[PDB]
């Protein structure tokens, strides 16, 4: 609150500083903000700690950065953590004492949980509550009474309302209980799924999954974890924890079948009791309880085929003991979100591995499924070996002199197929491209722009594929460039980072960017993060390029593009130049080449 | 002849982008008296400084601001 | 026949002592 | 460097400066490494020695150390060929020095150091004085322009202030003597204590100038007897940095905070640690305020946090290129003043123009494919004079 003669607040006045400052490692500012040492002999018990009680939102190498917040407060409490338990370990730890700001939000929080329970039983929704006080005084706006269908005092709510009455109690400060008793459930049988001794869990897996199973109750909640690190196997392995009836939502075909491929392969569940409610192809999906299905069919707001209408209804009959939801960040898009109130669950897992996104929608993820529980550390993975080592870097090409002029001479925005095929950052992905193919290692070439990739692929006389390409020819691309030696690139498009099971690459370049959309940089830098079979992590055997044009618009999508990445950890090398470039022979060595490669743009329109 | 002002010198796409300038006249004249090089042009010297403020401009739509 | 993480939280912190 | 500073100096000053307590032995203790075994070798000796037996004094390997060496003690004319036998005056002074005839303080000069660096920025609370003010102003380093308001900060300002404080303070105390010299202080008299420190009203004055720097500290109502603090004679870093342009610096000090947000974004204070962002906006104000890439890296390198001394480099690759990329992209468009030419109807004397220019040093560039060039406002007038000569 009180701001210096510079930018930072003041907090002189605010708290006192420990005597034995050097001693605790842990910082406390008054607006929630938690910095830790990563150098402190007790850094893992402070990681531990503040994982639990806070969200990351900046993990460098040396000093760590969280910030808590009310969802954290609750998931803390679901794990079991009370406001003293947290609180006196925080002000042992703090090296400059607590803030009566923070002391009282923190007691706030945790106080207000546990209050409102929504269990549903039946097919209805009972909100129930062992204090009455709580619905006498929460029954003061009509909301309620118009969204309600028309000790432990509970009463049936509305199915369609329900989003609408939880994201109404956050702000009311009671926040609603999604625990999932399974183990104590006769409602609904247990199904016979068991996880094989082959499948093998990785200390943070396990981290991830206790913190959901904090207790006998299952909890809701979204656990980040790379797509490398085998999220498929921490959502099976929840699946078959919980030992009920488990839905689970992909977002393409690829997805589930990769779901379904998932399940076979770790849980001993029989092939006959998994079906595949897609349009393309059905395995009866009333006969079997486990199922993997999609967002759009689920969600699907016009005509419904008679057969699909029927397993719908039979879906929305159900009740499902575990609804696992792959990929997150789209589920508040309205129709995807349409599919939480259209199913039930009693606890609705996610998992992803690119939790960030433009419109502040995320933060309606906290009571759409539940309060952020795992979210992996990438830089600990790395050092681990878990995920392969990515040498960051950021190749800054020239915009060359015609295509500038016409760039800035127009205000309008044929600027996007422009700068993204210039001669100069051609010739530096042609001289990239070669570097790693003389080297062996597997190139995945992205560009947004069709156009532009269908004219690199065409230059370079290269695989490109893209969103209405044939199946087959996408799939004998695919296994062109897993087996065939003489071929190691492949030129995929947008449809590439939306989901797919594609080989491990060495390298990842990216001539053009849809914008600044951190999902799309996530998404993409994921692919190469397969770890080798026997890599090490100093060797930086990985390598992402992310093509930029200078003095260009790309300059600052590249800039608010990479934040996600720059938050945890990875450090985006600027290269301004290459070695060898000019003694290496490329195309558009002369002007007249682009010369036609402008015209052609220009008669793009 | 004999021309007054000052040379500038800097990258072909800063030298495209003065000559988008002068040609559109977002400055209102046509300052480039000549065009020494590639890289090299002559503007007049009193129009220099808001000629450099331009081009601060352009770094900050070009920059994002972190 | 349960698992380890419907024992409870690990607490790692709750080894040291001050 | 004082090598510099005595170099440039007149032999009538030399032989006088050469003052029988300390210069010939500080000025001994420059010698980097063999010209001291020279003067102790021609210290006993009235008879000039030939040349060419210094010559073949140094085996034919790392002569140039010879050479350098006999042209710097030159340079110092401690000796003159006579014909290699050393000054009469100095061999004299010399032979009488060879064998003839503290907690509290280093914290005194740290803290008035400290205190005149927050004179130096904007500090709304320091240390008042007339004459130091009006000094740091003629020094060059500062401008005021109007006594009632408070001098500002010049471009040199911030490039001395993100100096160490051991070359700060030198380049300091050698704008101190230049301007002695100015104002008329007598420039031997005062360099001679320089010397006699590592070991009259112009000195009186001197003195408390050093005493306001806080080099020296009387401790006795200005007695004449006076102590030198460690700096008169002549640490572990606190920041860490990220790979988010990210600084977090474990500061107490006002004057350090100052200096990090001379230069970034500051978001938090904590009690013993400081939280700022090296942002664009922070680094192009600190370049265009006068600083160069060079010295804010130094500056970090410097203050480097023992955690990331273990790292190799200390500060991160990324952090330094961003910081020189936002550095170059500022004098991308780089500006010379000059006068161009047109129609030129024949390239012979086109040529021989240019053949003048480049003898005079007129010309800063030329087209031969487009026959023309530019000159600076300076050569202008003497291109103009040789076109009317023709």
């Amino acid at each position: 609150t009180k701001v210096d003669e510079y930018g930072a607040k003041d907090y002189r006045l605010q708290m006192p500083l420990k005597d034995d400052h050097t001693s605790r490692p842990l910082w406390v500012a008054p607006d929630g903000h938690i910095f830790l040492e990563a150098f402190s002999p007790v850094y893992k018990y402070a990681q531990d700690f503040l994982v639990a009680i806070a969200e990351p939102v900046c993990r460098p190498t040396h000093v760590h950065e969280y910030k808590l917040t009310a969802y954290s407060l609750y998931a803390a409490v679901s794990v079991g953590l009370q406001t003293s338990d947290i609180t006196e370990y925080l002000r042992k730890l703090s090296k400059t004492g607590v803030p009566d700001g923070i002391m009282q939000f923190i007691k706030l929080c945790t106080v207000s949980y546990g209050k409102v329970k929504l269990v549903l039983k039946h097919n209805r929704y009972f909100v129930e509550s062992c204090h009455p006080d709580v619905i006498q005084h929460l029954l003061q706006d009509p909301v309620i009474r118009e969204c309600r269908l028309r000790q432990t005092v509970s009463f049936e709510v509305k199915q369609e309302m329900i989003e609408e009455l939880q994201k109404r109690c956050i702000h009311l400060e009671y926040p609603l209980l999604a625990e999932y008793d399974f183990r104590n459930d006769s409602v609904n049988p247990d199904i016979n799924i068991d996880l094989k001794p082959t499948a093998v869990l990785r200390p943070y897996q396990e981290k991830s999954l206790r913190k959901m199973f904090g207790n006998g109750r299952a909890r809701s909640g979204v656990i980040v974890l790379p797509c490398g690190a085998g999220k498929s196997l921490v959502g099976v392995t929840a699946a078959c924890t919980v030992r009920k009836r488990c839905l689970v939502l992909g977002n393409s075909a690829v997805s589930v079948e990769q779901w379904k491929a998932q399940f076979k392969m770790w849980s001993t569940i029989d092939d006959s009791q998994i079906c595949r409610f897609t349009s393309d192809a059905k395995d009866k999906p009333i006969g079997c309880s486990v199922a993997i299905s999609t967002y759009s069919m689920l969600g699907h707001t016009t005509k419904r085929s008679w057969e699909a209408e029927r397993v719908m209804e039979w879906l929305k009959t159900q009740e499902w003991g575990l609804m696992i939801l792959d990929e997150v960040h789209t589920i508040p898009a309205k129709m995807f979100r349409r599919v939480l109130t259209i199913v039930q669950a009693h606890c609705k897992l996610g998992l992803t591995a690119t939790l960030v996104r433009e419109d502040d929608k995320i933060v309606d993820l906290n009571f759409l499924i539940g309060p952020k529980l795992y979210e992996a550390n990438w830089m600990e993975l790395q050092n681990n070996g878990y995920i392969a080592k990515v040498q960051c870097a950021e190749v800054w090409c020239p915009m060359s002199p015609e295509f500038y002029r016409e760039y800035v001479a127009i205000k309008t925005k044929k600027r996007i197929l422009l700068y993204t095929m210039n001669p100069n950052k051609f010739r530096a992905c042609q001289f990239l491209i070669k570097f790693h193919e003389r080297r062996n290692d597997k190139i995945i070439v992205f560009a947004d722009n069709v156009f532009a990739l269908k004219e690199y692929a065409i230059r370079l006389n290269k695989p490109y594929i893209y969103g209405p390409t044939s199946q087959g020819e996408r799939m004998q691309i695919l296994q062109n460039f897993k087996h065939n030696p003489k071929i190691n690139t492949i030129f995929i498009s947008k449809v590439g980072d939306t989901s797919f099971d594609l080989p491990e690459a060495n390298v990842l370049i990216q001539i053009s960017s849809h914008g600044g959309s951190r999902r799309q940089e996530a998404q993409r830098l994921g692919r190469v993060l397969r770890a080798k079979k026997g890599m090490v992590a100093e060797e930086y055997n990985a390598f992402f390029y992310s093509l930029v044009s200078q003095d260009t618009q790309e300059m600052a999508y590249s800039t608010k593009r990479q934040r996600f990445l720059v938050d945890q950890g990875y450090s985006f090398k600027v290269i301004t130049k290459l070695a060898g470039m000019e003694e290496e022979d490329l195309a558009f060595s002369t002007k007249e080449e682009q010369q036609q490669l402008l015209q052609k743009v220009l008669a793009a329109t | 002849n004999v021309l007054k002002g000052v040379l500038i010198e800097c990258d072909p796409a800063m030298k495209q982008f003065l000559l988008y300038l002068d040609e559109s006249n977002a400055l209102g004249k046509k300052f480039i008296i000549q065009d020494i090089d590639d890289t090299h042009v002559f503007v007049i010297a009193e129009l220099v400084n808001v000629l450099q403020e331009r081009v601060g401009e352009l770094m900050d739509q070009n920059a994002f601001s972190l | 026949r349960t698992k380890r993480w419907e024992g409870g939280y690990e607490r790692t912190w709750e080894i040291l002592k001050e | 460097n004082l090598q510099e500073f005595l170099g440039g100096l007149s032999p009538g000053v030399l032989d006088r400066l050469y003052g029988h307590p300390a210069t010939c032995l500080a000025v001994f203790r420059e010698l980097p490494s063999l010209a001291k075994n020279w003067v102790m070798r021609m210290l006993f000796l009235e008879q000039p020695l030939p040349q060419a037996a210094v010559a073949l004094w140094v085996k034919k390997e790392f002569s140039k150390a010879q050479e350098e060496s006999t042209g710097l003690l030159s340079g110092l004319r401690i000796w003159h060929t006579q014909l290699l036998i050393l000054n009469p005056i100095f061999r004299q002074n010399l032979r009488i020095a060879l064998l003839g005839g503290v907690p509290s303080l280093d914290k005194y000069a740290e803290e008035r150091w400290e205190v005149v660096l927050h004179f130096m920025v904007g500090s709304p609370s320091a240390a008042v004085s007339q004459d130091l003010a009006q000094l740091l102003s003629q020094a060059g380093l500062m401008k005021s322009t109007e006594p009632g308001e408070p001098p500002c900060i010049t471009s040199a300002g911030f490039q001395f202030l993100l100096l160490d404080t051991p070359a700060q303070l030198w380049y300091f105390m050698l704008q101190y003597l230049q301007t002695a010299q100015s104002r008329g202080m007598d420039l031997v008299e005062i360099l001679s204590f320089l010397f006699q420190l590592s070991f009259s009203d112009s000195l009186l004055n001197f003195l408390q100038h050093l005493r306001e720097f806080g080099l020296v500290f009387q401790r006795k109502r200005k007695s004449r007897r006076y102590y030198p603090t460690r700096l008169a004679i002549n640490q572990p870093g606190f920041i860490v940095v990220e790979t988010n342009y990210r600084l977090y610096a474990y500061t107490e000090s006002e004057l350090q905070i100052a200096l990090i947000a001379l230069f970034s974004e500051m978001l938090y204070r904590f009690p013993n640690m400081v939280v700022a962002q090296v942002t664009r906006e922070s680094v192009q104000q600190a370049i265009a305020s006068g600083i160069t890439a060079q010295q804010i890296i130094h500056f970090l390198r410097t203050r480097a946090h023992p955690v990331m001394l273990k790292q190799t480099p200390v500060l991160p690759p990324t952090i330094t290129d961003q910081i020189r990329l936002w550095e170059l992209e500022r004098d991308r468009l780089r500006f010379t003043e000059g006068v161009l030419y047109n129609q030129f109807l024949s390239q012979v004397d086109f040529e021989l123009l240019l053949a003048h220019a480049r003898e005079l040093g007129v010309l800063v560039f030329e087209n031969s494919a487009k026959r023309l060039m530019v000159v600076t406002p300076a050569g202008h007038s003497d291109v103009k004079r040789f076109w009317k000569r023709q």
